[PDB]
This record gives C-alpha cells, structure tokens and sequence, in this order.
DNA sequence: CTTTATTCACAAGCTTGCACAATCCCTGCTGGACAATTCTGAGTGATGGCAGCTCCCACCTTTCCTTCTTCCTTCACTTAGACTACATTTATTCAGCATCTGTATTGTTGGAGTAAGTTCCATGTTAATACTCACCACTGAGGATTCTT
DNA sequence: AAGAATCCTCAGTGGTGAGTATTAACATGGAACTTACTCCAACAATACAGATGCTGAATAAATGTAGTCTAAGTGAAGGAAGAAGGAAAGGTGGGAGCTGCCATCACTCAGAATTGTCCAGCAGGGATTGTGCAAGCTTGTGAATAAAG
C-alpha cells in the first residue's frame, strides 16, 4: 500500500483540548482535513502571490500575517493574527 | 439511453422542500432535469479530462473534487 | 375522513426536509444518469463509487440553493408557487 | 468610531412594560452580537441574553427567562430590549454592549446604560476592597467554582460611568488598553495585575466568564489611591 | 539532544514540519522563512480549534456526543464570518439551516 | 410650450450613456469619497492617480452591472420603477449579501 | 479630515449609472440605498488595496495595488497594469 | 553559433523564450519542458489573434481605423466564448453592450 | 538610471498587423491587452502546475498546457487553440 | 450527435411568404451561428445570411436583404427563416448550416435542405469537371479574386444530399475526415488534393470564403469515377 | 355566521438491544530534528528626483429646488383552473451475495530531456521625433414625437 | 384615417493638436554549446475493486379524483416620479511651488538551503468498545371538523 497523510490525529488532539468528552465521526474528520487543506492553500497562494508581487524570492511570517488579513474576515483575523504572532513568538523564545 | 426521466417528480419536489419551497408548479420539473443536465454535463466534462490528464480509465472522487473546485463549488468530506 | 388543507403537508415537508440531511434523489436512477452523460465524452470509462456519491452531494446541494433563490424570487414576484421563470431569473443573476 | 448609543433615564409605574434601544455605528451590525447586562448596586452586574443579528439568534439567562425579550432591526441598525411585569426590584442600569461571535471575543465596547427607576459558576474575589499607593502593585484574584479555557475578561468601572474592558481571554490586552495592566492565569485560578498606579485608577474592577452558558461577573473590587 | 519538535517549541498541536514541507514542496516560494510554518500551523490550529468547539456546542445543543458534518454545518452557517469564509464551501451530508420564509406561514 | 412624455427621453437617456464609454460620476466627489473612506484604516495615505482613476472604472461597472440585475428583478415584478427591495434581491442572489 | 462625502455621489450621477444599466423608471428611496451599497463595496476593495499597501512597506497606495485587490475580490480590472 | 530564436522556429511571434523565463520564475514547478513555452505562446497568440481581429471588425463597422477599449469590449461580450472566458472581467472605458429591455419600449 | 519595464506590447502590435494590416491601436487598448495576456498566462500556468501537483510530476510539459487549455478554455476556443498550440509544437521540434 | 432537423418540400404560390424551421439537437443552440444559404441548378451554393442566437444578432447579403428574414426561438432551439414575395426563380434547396462564432470555424454541420418550388470575391475553380481512375491524384484550383487570409473551407456533396464538411481553415481536416484530403494554398491561391479515390469520391467539391462579410462559394467541380 | 369542543394525525420524548463504526494498541518506516557549512537574499543607510500634494483662478457646465402633469403602482374583486392531498396500484430500487476481469499501482532500468554555467550578440526598452486620426464647430437631412386635425 | 411644428441624432466638411507610429542607443537576457543527473516512459506482475447478474422484500413513484386557494385579469384612485426652467455652486483644466517618498545602489551579515545520521512520530492493520440507530410505547400539540351560541 502506500502511506497517505492527514490532519486526523492532529484534528483529534485539538478537539479533545476543546471538548474532552465529545468524538468525532469518520465523514467529519473528512471534512476537517479537506477544511485544512484547502485554508492552507488558500493561504499559502496568497502569500506567494504577496511574495511574487514586491520581488521577494522567499515567504516569511509576514507574508502569511498579510494573507491572514486579507482571507480571514475582521475578527477572525484578528485573533488569528494574534495566535500566529505568539506562536511565533514562543518559538523564536524558545530555539 | 434517456435516464434523465430517473430524476423523478418527487424527487425534484423534495429537493424543493429542501430549498423552502411551498408551492411548485407543474412546468418545473422539465426544466429542473435541464439545469441539472446542464450542471452535471459542466462538472462530468471536467473530471473525465482530468482522468484523461492522468492516463486512467476511472473516474475518481478526486477528479470530481478538483472538477467541482475548479467551477468555484467546493466540496467537502470527499479527500 | 380526515384531509388537510394544502400548504399544511408542503410546509411539514419543509420542515422535515430541512431537518434531515440524507440525499433526496435515488442512487440508482442518477448513476445511470452519470454514466449516460459521461458516455458522450469517454467511449468505455468506468467510475468510482466514491465519485459518483461527491457529484450527487454536489448536484443536490446546487439545486437546493437554486431552489432557495427560486423561491426568493417568487416571493419577489408576490406569489408562493415558483414558476420557471424565477428559475431562468436566479440563474440569470447568478451568471449561470 | 464604534458605539452604542443608549436613551435616557425611564421613570416607570410598576406592572407595565419598557422598551431599550441600542442604536448602533461605526461596525458591521450584523456580525457582532449585542449583550445585555443589568447592574444593580445589590448583586452587582447580572449579564441578561444576547441577540445576533446576523440569524436573530436569542439567548436567555435563565433567572431572565419570560421576563426579558430581545429584538433586533437591521435597517435602522438597533437592537431593542423589552421588560414586562415590572417588579420593583428592576430599579438598575441597563448596559448593551458589543460582542463577536468568536469565542475568544468578549463584552469590548459598552453603551452609556439606562437608569431604569420602578415607582452556574461563580466568581470569587479575593479583595473586596482594597488600599493602594500611587506606585504599588496590585493583584486581583477571579477564583472560579468550575473550569473555562481561558474564558475570563477584566473590566473596569469609573462611578456613574459605563464599563471598561481592559483583559481578554485572561492575557490578551484590550485595544487602547496600556500595557501597565497585566492578567494571569488559566483554569480556576486568575489575577489581574496593576503596575504602577495613577490617579485615572480609582475604580471597580469586575472579571467576567464566557466559558459556559450562563455569562457571570465578579463581586468587583473597589480601588481607591491616596 | 532527544530532537524536540518545532510544534513543542511553538507549544501547538499542528506539524510544523509537515507544514513546512508542504510549503517547500508545494512551489509557492524559492525560500520558507521557517517561521512562516509556525504562524500557518497557529492559524490552521485556532480555526480549526474554533470550528470543532462551536461544532462541540451544536452536537451538545443536539444531545449528541460524537461530531456529524451536521454539527459543523450548523457550525458554520450560524456564524457570520464562517459563512463568509466558506460561502463557495458544499460541506457533505451537512443539510441546510432550517430556515422557512415569513410570508410562507398560514395567517 | 413644447413637452416630452415621460419614459421618452429616460429612453433617450439609456440610448444615450448606453453608447458612451467614459465616466459617469465627477472625479473630485469620487476622490473625496475614497480619501475619507481610506483615513479609516491608515492615516496619511496618499493615492496615485491611476489608483483613483482605477477604483472610479471599478465601482462604476459595479454599479452599473447592479442596475442591469435590478432592472430584471424589477421586470420580474411586472413593474417599471427599480426599488430598493429589487436592489436588496439582486445582491441576494448574487451573493454580496 | 474629510467628512460627508457619500452626498457628493449625487442623484444625477446614479441616474446616470442607471441610464447605462438600462433603467428607465427610478424610485426615490433608490439612491440612498445605492450610496449605502457604493459605500460597502468602496470600503472592501479599500481596505484589500491598503493591506496591499501596507505590506510592501508604503504610504503610497498605488494603481496595482487595486488591481490585486480587484483580482481578489474576483472582479479583474483591464487596462490599469498587470 | 548564430540566429533563430525559438519563436522564429516555431513560426510565432509572442516570445518563446520569455514565456519559458516566466515559467521558471513563477514559481509553478520544478521543471518546465522546452514544448510548453511554444504551446503556451501559441495559444497566447491565438486568443490576441482571435480578440484583435474581432476588435478590428469592430472598428471596422464604426468608420474608425484605431482600435479603443469601447471596440475590445464590443469584440468580447458580444461573443458566447469569449464574453464566458471574460466573463468575470472589467475592461476599463470599455463601457456596457447597448441594450434595452423589450418591455420598456413604448407601443 | 531607473529599471526598465516589460510587456506584450510589441508582439501585440505584431499579430495586430497581421490581422488587421491597416488598422491601428491606442494606448489604452494595448494596456487592456497587456492585462489580457498577463491574465490568461497565470490561468493556464496555475491551472497546468495543479495538473503536475495532482499526478506527482515534477516538470510542466506540453500535455499539461493542452489539459488546462482544454479545462479553462470553452469548446470551439479550446479546440482551436489546442490546433494552435499542436502545429507550434510538431513546427518547433523539426529545426 | 449534432443534428439540423428540418421540414419537407414546400410548394409555394407566388406573392405569399414562406417559413422554414431549423431545430438543433446535439449542442449548447446559442454558442453557434446558425446560417442559411441556397442552392439552385442556375447558380450553385450562395450565401443568404446568418443568425447569432446569444443576442440574436443578424446578418444577410445584401441580395437577399428584404428578401429573407431569419428569427431564433431559444426556448424550442430553433432557427426560422420566412421568405417574402416569391418570384419565379425561387425554387431552391434552402440549407441551414451550424457555424460556430470563430472566425476560423466554418459551416461544419448542414441541414438536410427544404425544397422550395413555386409554381463581392468571385471564386474562380478552374476544373468544372473531371474523370479518375480508382487510384491516381486529384487536384482541384480555387483560386479567388481577392486576399483571404486562409479563410477557404472544402465541401463535399452527394446527389440529392446535404454538403459534407472536408476541410476548414484552407489546410485543417474536419471530424471525421479521413486523410486522403488534403487542403493547401494560402492568400488567393487554394488547392485540395484528393490521394486515392474511392466509389464515394463521385460528387461535387465546393470551395467557400468567409473572409469577408460577403460569403461567397465556388463555382463546383464534379468528380466522377471510371 | 363566531367561538369552541371533540377528533384526528404527527412529531417528539423515553426506554432498551445491538452492531457498526470509533477509539485505542502494536509495528515498522519514513520523514523530521540535530548539526556544521555554504550560500545567498534581504535588511540598513544614503541619493536623487519625481510625482503627489496644496493653493489660486476664471468659466461654465452640472446640480438643486419648484411646479405641473401623467401614468404607474397598489389595492380590492372575481374567477377559473391548476395546484395539493390522499388512496391504490405498480414498478423500481435497495442490499446482499457471487463471480470476473480490466485496471491501477508498485518495482526496475535506462535513455531521453532538462538544469546549470559562459559567452555574446541580437532583441526589446526608452528617449526623441513627425505626422495621422479623431475629436469639436458647424451646417444639414432625416426620422421620431407630441398635437390638433 | 392624417398634418405639422419641434427638439434630437446621424452625415458630412475643415482644422489641428494629442497621441501614435517611426527612428537611434544600448544593455540585458535569450540562444549556442557543453556537461551532469534525475525523471519519467516502458514493460511486468498482481491484487483489487468496479462491473454484471440474481433475487426477494422494501419503498417510493404513478395515477386518478376531489376540492381549495391562488395566480391573473380588470378597474379605479392617488401619489410619486419625470420633464422643464431658473438660479447657484462646484468641478475642471491650467499653473505654479514644495517636499515627502519611491525606486536605485551598495554593503554585509544573519538566515535559509544542503547534506548526512539517527530516531521517534505517524500511518496501516487489528482487536475493543460504546454511541446512536432502530423499534416500540406514551404524549403533548397543532390542524381541521362538527357543535352551540
């Protein structure tokens, strides 16, 4: 066979964070991955279109800030913005 | 090979019934399998040349996927 | 006997219709109906059952919204019952 | 940019009814939920229900079941708040304040509050009141009866004035805010921190959970400086 | 030195290897700023955490403990900026609102 | 004197800017419009002119492109006379609402 | 600091984009709520146009800014560069 | 060593070489082969071929000998093709179709 | 000293003049040109490097252009522009 | 799959008008240009006009102006053409053609043809007929009169039967064309080579230009075999 | 004709009994982290100059406010038929089983085809240039329109 | 049916100035050429999963009938929008100055790719539960009919 990836154990381990008595279904965590996936593209191709657009050969946490504000409606974005910049900001912190 | 008859008066009522609608007339029905021909025809020619694009023989959930992505409808839970 | 009045049936099916989320079409009459159509682009070309179930999700969820626009525009138009050409106008305006 | 603009005080003869307005601007009104809180100087403030514009969803507490009733009107931009049967105790002030519908969000911009005159989890705090000098540290502990990730706000109150809220989601910083103001802690256990102190301090300071269904304030503490 | 991961130093539950990966793979950009996968990864984590806890509430409002695409319909076409974010989205078995017009009512 | 009926020259008038390709609006209240509308999100901004003139092209075809399906949700009524509800049904089903 | 500046989009002007659209009765009611819909549209394809902006390190909002955010918004503009 | 670039080999004038450097630089995949950039100006070609001709017939019909953007608009939307392809596109000074509903005439 | 700007402006003009040997552009015309082919050009360069991303392919051929040609294009501009790019291709890979 | 249905032979008194209908199946009706010509033993094929179904646009030669009027219904998809004032040399073969809105498209698809019967680039075929043999070469000239860039399409007619479609854009074989025709020339000069001849190869080969707004055909060389 | 007690049918809630999918556990294995080196791309500064402001003006076209008319919208009635609701008959689908074979996928090999580096020269861009086309002014004919005939 | 003043739009003319097409200067990037490496056709095998067929019980679809209620046509009344004139006010095009900011250039230095190793996290397969689905029963409720005033 051939070992395809997902988001499911990662999607799990977050639903048990948030709700550590509910379970999830089989068709909602095909959901949950096609949600991921297609957020990551969608972000991904509008931070290489941000890097492609001011002649910049690489895609930083600026880029991805900037298409998380122009996807992301307002307060969505907003809080977004505010866990990528901690996250970032932890691991920066933190080797 | 008709088959566009399988796509019942019932079921275009239900599917009505979904969408809040009270009361139907009799006229549509017809155009109802028009548009549906007409969407199905749209996304079916898509993904059969994405199976094309990939030397295969079967059409796939992902060929439909990329298909129906690429018409701005997105579908979820198939891959 | 007893016989209800029309729109009372037609809006308990509205509502049941609304609560559930099984598909409304049969199985069987929109794979021959696939194939068919399918037919008229490849000669011999065989199908996921998988890719036949994601085109009826995706069919029967665009005809529901179709049908949703159908009836605002029959409501625009004063009436209750939609005729087709509160469908020729929805697609109309939504550039189909 | 935004507010919430509220009417005047009402003057109301007991067993009749009152409508609220909460005319609103400089936001997109449908997507931010309008809360209502009623304070009374007896059981502090007591959050009421919401509406969501965007589906006209309500929400009740519970002990306000029947008794208040919520409608939004969305050409106008306002939200209105209906109180049947007046007992007398309903003598109190009547805030609507905005809300996000994004979970981390909470209570950020209040209106002026209405004075209206009749003719779960709690939240423990430590302090009830306490004295400061104009350069010490101050620390407020939100001891709560169960669990919230992270679900708590601190707000602080002038005398005769509307709300200010000062911490989101325990640690995060309002917009406006300074930074003198710090908040801790996750779980049960909070604090709010104030560095150094002015004399723009002399106020009350409420915490607020958003975890659970039932929205609850703190008892408040009250901060006095020289 | 017992090779801690990059999500651990972040403290999030998403790869950030396997998201960097993609990015480098995935021919966006020359260069991945490698801090770029951190803010991705705690993006994709706070709307997917977002998502499942208002999904949580619906199967909890529905007396349900498991997650049905139901749920995150509900989910999402009840939030303003989810519907936003996904209005060209068809979620799979996950219905519709139940929404019946004012004027299709009797009297 | 001499008088013309009405819907004679609001036919004229569509015959008229039908034909015509330049700007419908004055370019002044426009960039007035579009400075106070920008001072919101970044103070001191300072446009180009192609910038303006852009965002001018845009929200006139908009515009424009609204009335046409206002108009058809207007004839779809058996009326004449576009109203706001045939405006709020047109951005319903185009999806801006 | 500008201020009222929706009221200079006068009547005339959106009886003319209704002339080109192919009107020929307009209500009354029809231009407020034209300047409300203007505004809305106005303040998306703004603020796309200055996050543009704001990232590549400028106070100038320039024309290919608003072609980007146009593009984004799924209405694509010819004729201003790109 | 000498002449023959790779547009005049394969019989076009939209740059082959250009379009193979906008291929490599934009990011879109690893490797590009040396059929794509000649495929892909010539179906560049073809459809400014296809539109310019339209457009020149337009101005043709209106005593004109300039090409404007009234006439590129009067080429594309009066075309089932070409108005789908641009079908969610704004020319600018292009105008609208000229048109009028039927039940606005007067009779 | 400041850089210089690229377009299509020249070969534009050029298979204007084939097309149409007595008939000239404006500016404005050429600009809108210039977006048309800049537009195209990332629609069916996007559309082809999905097509390789789908089937695990590395390099962008020829096969791929027609495919996103045939997927982006509508039928009789499809099939000419299949033609087109055909006969370019079996004339560039004989010198 | 694509068929252009039409009616039977109509025998027509001289003073009132005539309608024929051309109802399409097989395809999207308001992509494609639907066109008329007539076909008469005195003059051969011309050109009478077309009708574009997506804004129902027309466009007629300037003999048959007031002549022929062409009409779409899309909702029964189908083209109908009236002719007024019959006069005597009226009785024709009408033919209605589909033609897509490309420039380099020709008419691909014919009607089967109505007879009628009542009680400018000139095209220069140099062959107006020939014999062959069952395996040697055929070249037939048509050289024009004025400049087509490669605008020049190859018909092939049976006796009795609509025109078949053999080359389209002077040098592009159509569907289902084997390749034993071959199309060349450019400019004014045009040539069709025919490699092998069958039993099917009898029949009249037609040269058509669709450079200018004028369609004009071509005088018609007939092939018969042994 | 106006409220109101039956009658009625429907969906909702409660209570077991399973079995299908969900959770968890074991095992390889492959992709991620560590670590040192090299190789850049992108941040600091400093310049030069252009283009975006801001102000002044004088004109005249656009806009705004009144007044009158008309004709379009909205309400109220009437009715005709086309829908809905329902019982009965009928046919079709569903679900499980079994066989079958065409295909999708994995593995290996190697040759064709593409990336990389130098050179250089031919092409494309910019600046300077000379007329062309189309834009107003101005008569001038043709239809279109509202009106008295 | 017809006759007629009356504003509005195309059809030509003539001028000319705005812009477009034409002509050097050069620099940059594309072509020639060679080498190195890796990517994907091309067979070969093999399971597997999509096709086809049967079959007996669900299950919906089809049909015909009765009866309501709704779409649509007609009319009349009223008011809200169009057309027009006269006054006012602000847009526009031109002409300055001024400077703030944008793009260019050079340097270098921190960060990102490279590459080899090694392990630990994750995907696949298999037991293991446990939630919710089904079935049956009771119930509250809304809809519609028959009674009483």
């Amino acid at each position: 066979r051939s070992r395809k990836e997902s988001y499911s154990i990662y999607v799990y381990k977050v639903l048990k964070q948030v709700h550590p008595d509910t379970g999830i279904s089989s068709k909602a965590m095909g959901i949950m991955n096609s949600f991921v996936n297609d957020i990551f593209e969608r972000i991904a191709g509008e931070a290489s279109r941000l890097a492609h657009y001011n002649k910049r050969s690489t895609i930083t946490s600026r880029e991805i800030q900037t298409a998380v504000r122009l996807l992301l409606p307002g307060e969505l974005a907003k809080h977004a913005v505010s866990e990528g910049t901690k996250a970032v900001t932890k691991y920066t912190s933190s080797k | 090979r008709d088959n566009i008859q399988g796509i019942t008066k019932p079921a275009i009522r239900r599917l009505a019934r979904r969408g809040g609608v009270k009361r139907i007339s009799g006229l549509i029905y017809e155009e109802t399998r028009g548009v549906l021909k007409v969407f199905l025809e749209n996304v079916i020619r898509d993904a059969v040349t994405y199976t094309e694009h990939a030397k295969r023989k079967t059409v796939t959930a992902m060929d439909v996927v990329y298909a129906l992505k690429r018409q701005g409808r997105t579908l979820y839970g198939f891959g | 006997p007893h016989r209800y009045r029309p729109g009372t049936v037609a809006l308990r099916e509205i509502r049941r219709y609304q609560k559930s989320t099984e598909l409304l079409i049969r199985k069987l009459p929109f794979q021959r109906l696939v194939r068919e159509i399918a037919q008229d682009f490849k000669t011999d070309l065989r199908f996921q059952s998988s890719a036949v179930m994601a085109l009826q999700e995706a069919c029967e969820a665009y005809l529901v919204g179709l049908f949703e626009d159908t009836n605002l525009c029959a409501i625009h138009a004063k009436r209750v019952t939609i005729m087709p050409k509160d469908i020729q106008l929805a697609r109309r305006i939504r550039g189909e | 940019e935004v507010q919430l603009q509220q009417s005047g005080p009402e003057l109301v003869e007991p067993g009749t009814s009152v409508k609220m307005p909460c005319k609103a601007s400089g936001y997109t009104f449908t997507s931010y939920t309008i809360q209502w809180v009623k304070q009374t100087p007896r059981q502090g403030l007591e959050w009421i229900g919401y509406i969501y514009p965007y589906n006209a969803g309500t929400k009740y507490n519970e002990k306000f079941k029947g008794k208040a009733t919520l409608t939004s009107d969305k050409s106008s931009s306002t939200v209105y708040m209906e109180l049947s049967s007046l007992t007398s105790e309903d003598s109190a002030v009547y805030y609507c304040a905005r809300k996000s519908s994004r979970l981390r969000s909470t209570l950020d911009y209040w209106g002026q509050g209405t004075s209206v005159t009749v003719s779960d989890i709690k939240m423990t705090q430590s302090p009830s009141s306490m004295h400061a000098s104009l350069g010490e540290r101050v620390t407020i502990t939100c001891k709560a009866s169960q669990d919230i990730r992270s679900y708590l706000s601190w707000y602080q109150q002038k005398p005769w004035k509307s709300p200010k809220t000062l911490i989101y989601y325990a640690t995060s910083l309002a917009d406006g805010v300074p930074s003198r103001f710090s908040g801790s802690g996750s779980g049960q256990d909070f604090s709010l921190t104030i560095n150094n102190l002015e004399s723009d301090d002399t106020a009350t300071y409420y915490c607020l959970q958003h975890g659970e269904s039932p929205y609850t304030f703190g008892s408040g503490t009250k901060l006095e400086i020289k | 030195a017992k090779a801690k991961s990059r999500s651990s130093r972040a403290g999030l539950q998403f790869p950030v290897g396997r998201v960097h990966r993609l990015l480098r793979k995935g021919n966006y950009a020359e260069r991945v700023g490698a801090g770029a996968p951190v803010y991705m990864a705690a993006v994709l984590e706070y709307l997917t955490a977002e998502i499942l806890e208002l999904a949580g509430n619906a199967a909890r409002d529905n007396k349900k403990t498991r997650i049905i695409p139901r749920h995150l319909q509900l989910a999402i076409r009840n939030d303003e900026e989810l519907n936003k974010l996904l209005g060209k989205v068809t979620i799979a078995q996950g219905g519709v609102l139940p929404n019946i017009q004012a004027v299709l009512l009797p009297k």
